């Protein structure tokens, strides 16, 4: 069992707090906290040896704090978060120290928005074009995930059983309003199957998008709060 | 940061990929370590060496006599090897304690399209039948896919059961997928 | 040999002079394992404030330690070192001889 | 003449009562200058000589980090070697490590060492060429095969002929007043009486370095038939030693004590 | 100064 981290996704507003948690590999003496903002490599925030802090050079101590009191699990806290805090926060551990292999956890994706009203659930399956079966004897399906914010989704394809063969999801979605900060996003994915498979009527194709606030910060207005949900759509053929 | 490596590299699947990292101020107690980071994942250790060439099942690491540079060698890359590769130099001493990943090298692996059929199609929504998108598909990897026109980048899917790989791009009426070096139908 | 019994030497840092301040030493060496109990005695009673060196070992991996305390020798006062170790059935007492 | 730097480590497992006891000491020649004790409250590398105290905080942070890393490495190795020797959790076990380097009067590298023990017996040792190992038993073969193929052994070799020599030169310059000194022994002889038989004790006190040779001789002939005590620390950085021989009375001037020490111009001869 | 960057037995 590798490094465990909690939570996986987080959306909050400028000037409020968040606490990341990490559990390293059992018996590992060194724990690392990394911040990885989009388009850059990981940057070391704080490093622990046993229960003592050993590296603080790059920690923004006005907002960033961390503790590993018993030398096993560590909590990293942000107070109060700024707009520039949007990043993936990774926890890592090594058996002895920095020259050993650093085992990384799944990471925590944190988005800090200007206002919680700007986050929205995704909008979701274009059926294969008839010219494509004729030309190639195949059937490509295209799925669009539109209007979501923040960029915390996990797209998948389900056929009667999740499938990974013949699937190409976009590496990074595009900004619906590139020049507007905190804009909504859009993500596209393709699944192509053979013509005979889509000729059959007994095949159910689903494009499933899993969205990532919770009831604690409830807002109670008309359009439903964009709670972490699954917006999905389907086709039969 | 003692390390300088190329920002990005492109390679076709099945080719050997060599990534060279320059570290001319390397110290006596420094190790040379490489990490590989897949999308939506943390970095993963792949290799570490000091002077002698090191080989494992993932890669080989070559270090010249003066240790002023190093070369990570990926034997035969597949499409799944598209990742960020970080060259790290450090050790158990004051000037090397801190781990500095840097920008790394973004390796992009391109498929060998055996039967290119560059053709734009028009798919229609299952429910909102009047909605359509551009589907630039079956182009070879050589081409580059370049208002309210939404253009995604080129994507390569693998039909493992039929040994067929196809590039594709999606745009949202459709003349074609906008203004790129496109061809044929 | 799995376990080695300690060698014990009791002596002063400087040549003994009655009425003059000095240091009383108990040097234990050549023992294994490191677990050891060493006390300095004045007239058969444990001297309370006794310090010792940091544990180290010789080429044959046997440990050595120096236990010491400040003392002013007199004609009548009796000084000794009491050592207990897993190799000893009962504590071993070595008396201070100022000619040794 | 030549100089040396040595580091010594002891890790003693404590079955059922927490982590192993770990003690580290560093020596320049016969002078200790650093120490770490896992049972001490500071949990830092600590100075033990005046000249090392002038090192800045980065030195002490680096030394504290690396001594704890050594301690954690040995703690892992205690569990590993217990499995190698098929031992139970009930018993206590000890890992001892010594390593360092020697330099000549010119400061040039002479040799490097790294020796490891388990329960007071040789376990594995680095050979003089610093790129091969000598394993003492079958359990140590597992470690030897691992370390033979370890790129970390290349850095250990570079430390012993490189980094180790450089730090020793820095320490020798910083502690020039004390480390470069040589205190000659102060010598005297005592007489201690059955009848027509006594003991002549030949003393050597307050000398540094610890290396010394004391020999008894009758009529110019070596007399190794004598009681020699182990060289012992006085507590002030100097050492003591004495050699005693049993003498039939009247034969006091037949016996000669010879003192050899690098602080002496010529070897001393002592007659009662 | 101490040796660093070692490996396990």
């Amino acid at each position: 069992a590798g490094v465990a981290q909690s939570p996986r996704y987080k959306i909050i507003e400028k000037r409020q707090s968040v606490a990341f948690w990490c559990n390293p590999i059992s018996g590992h003496a060194t724990l690392y906290w990394y911040q990885q903002i989009l388009g850059q490599g990981p940057k070391l925030l704080i490093q622990f040896q046993n229960n003592g802090v050993v590296d603080d050079s790059q920690l923004p101590k006005d907002r960033f704090s961390a503790e590993r009191l018993k030398g096993v699990d560590s909590t990293l806290k942000i107070q109060p978060a700024k707009l520039e805090d949007s990043a993936v926060y990774l926890c890592a551990s090594s058996l002895v120290a920095e020259t050993y292999e650093q085992y990384f956890g799944p990471g925590t994706r944190l988005t800090v928005t200007e206002d919680l009203n700007k986050v929205f659930p995704p909008e979701v399956v274009f059926e294969p074009s008839e010219a494509e079966i004729s030309h190639t004897q195949k059937a490509t399906l295209v799925c669009l995930a539109t209007g979501f914010f923040p960029d915390h989704v996990e797209l998948s394809w389900w056929v009667n059983k999740e499938v990974h063969s013949g699937v190409c999801t976009d590496p990074q979605p595009l900004k619906e309003q590139p020049a507007l900060n905190d804009s909504r996003y859009s993500l596209s994915s393709r699944l192509r199957v053979s013509a005979t498979f889509w000729q059959n009527p007994r095949n159910h194709f689903r494009c499933q998008v899993q969205f990532y606030l919770s009831e604690n910060d409830e807002w109670t207005q008309d359009r439903a709060k964009p709670v972490t949900q699954i917006v999905s759509a389907e086709a039969w053929g | 940061a003692k390390t300088t490596q190329p920002i990005s590299m492109d390679s076709y699947e099945g080719q050997e990929v060599n990534i060279t990292c320059s570290h001319n101020n390397i110290a006596t107690n420094d190790y040379i370590t490489w990490y590989q980071q897949f999308p939506s994942q943390g970095p993963r250790f792949i290799i570490q060496g000091y002077k002698t060439k090191v080989t494992n099942e993932v890669a080989s690491l070559f270090i010249p006599a003066d240790r002023k540079s190093s070369t990570l060698s990926l034997p035969r890359v597949s499409l799944s090897d598209t990742a960020v590769y970080y060259c790290l130099v450090g050790g158990a001493y004051t000037g090397g304690f801190k781990t500095i990943f840097g920008a790394g090298t973004r390796l992009f692996v391109k498929a060998n399209i055996q039967n290119p059929d560059p053709a734009v199609y028009q798919l229609r929504d299952s429910k909102s039948s009047d909605k359509s998108v551009c589907l630039f598909t079956d182009f070879d990897s050589q081409t580059n896919v370049s208002s309210d026109v939404y253009i995604t980048d080129k994507c390569v899917l693998d039909m493992r059961s039929m040994d067929f790989k196809s590039n594709s791009a999606v745009a949202w009426s459709d003349f074609a997928c906008a203004n790129a070096f496109n061809n044929s139908i | 040999m799995i376990q080695r019994t300690p060698k014990i030497q009791v002596y002063s840092r400087h040549p003994a002079e009655n009425g003059k301040s000095n240091f009383l030493n108990c040097y234990v060496s050549g023992f294994h394992p490191s677990d050891i109990e060493v006390d300095l005695l004045k007239n058969g009673e444990r001297i309370e404030k006794v310090e010792h060196s940091d544990l180290s070992f010789s080429k044959d991996w046997s440990f050595y330690l120096l236990y010491y305390t400040e003392f002013t020798p007199t004609e009548k006062d009796e000084y000794a070192c009491r050592v207990n170790h897993v190799t000893l059935s009962q504590p071993k007492i070595v008396k201070w001889d100022r000619d040794m | 003449g030549s100089h040396s730097m040595r580091y010594f480590f002891t890790s003693v497992s404590r079955p059922g009562r927490g982590e192993p006891r770990f003690i580290a000491v560093g020596y320049v020649d016969d002078t200790q200058f650093v120490r770490f004790d896992s049972d001490a409250a500071s949990q830092r590398m600590e100075p033990r000589a005046p000249w090392i105290e002038q090192e800045g905080p980065e030195y002490w942070d680096q030394e504290t980090r690396n001594v704890k890393a050594q301690s954690q490495t040995d703690r892992v190795d205690l569990g590993t070697l217990r499995g190698y020797y098929n031992q139970s959790e009930a018993g206590s076990h000890t890992i001892q490590i010594m390593y360092g380097c020697d330099v000549g009067s010119d400061g040039r590298f002479l040799r490097g060492y790294r020796q490891d023990a388990y329960d007071g017996k040789d376990y594995i040792a680095l050979n003089e060429d610093l790129r091969s190992w000598t394993a003492a038993d079958m359990a140590a073969q597992i470690t030897k095969r691992k370390w033979e193929a370890a790129h970390e052994a290349e850095q250990l070799r570079a430390y012993l002929d490189g980094t180790c020599v450089e730090w020793l030169r820095r320490y020798l310059e910083n502690g020039k007043e004390t480390l470069q000194r040589t205190d000659p022994p102060k010598t005297h002889m005592t007489h201690h009486p059955s009848d027509h038989e006594a003991t002549l004790r030949c003393w050597a006190l307050g000398f540094y370095p610890a290396e010394i040779t004391l020999t008894w001789q009758r009529d110019g002939e070596d007399q190794t038939q004598t009681e020699l005590v182990e060289t012992r620390p006085a507590g002030d950085g100097t050492f003591q030693k004495w050699a005693a021989v049993v003498v039939p009375s009247g034969e006091e001037q037949r016996y000669t004590c010879h003192v050899q020490h690098e602080g002496l111009p010529k070897p001393l001869t002592l007659r009662w | 100064a101490l040796h660093g960057g070692w490996t396990t037995k």
